[PDB]
């Protein structure tokens, strides 16, 4: 979408490696807070939106 | 009620207790209460703080 008009996507019921992401030399930014980037593999989440 | 001095000896106690123990449950301006949350959550460099 446009800016303005931003998709939410409800990610759940699934299991998630992030070190495919946070390993990709592809991300500009990759900024966390409240968790580190490196650790979510570690921690479960009752949904997550993207 | 004529014993209020000794009864209020082991009321000052306890109370002292419970205040101590509840201060646990307090943030300080952490983002948990509770340490294994830091400790799960965050980087070692992070968690320190």
């Amino acid at each position: 979408a446009s800016v303005y008009a931003w998709n939410r996507k409800r990610i759940s019921n699934c299991v998630a490696d992030y070190s495919v992401l946070y390993n990709s030399a592809s991300f500009s930014t990759f900024k966390c807070y409240g968790v580190s980037p490196t650790k979510l593999n570690d921690l479960c989440f009752t949904n997550v939106y993207a | 009620s004529a014993l209020g001095k000794l009864q209020d000896v082991v009321n000052q106690n306890a109370q002292a207790l419970n205040t101590l123990v509840k201060q646990l449950s307090s943030n300080f301006g952490a983002i948990s209460s509770v340490l294994n949350d830091i400790l799960s959550r965050l980087d070692k460099v992070e968690a320190e703080v």
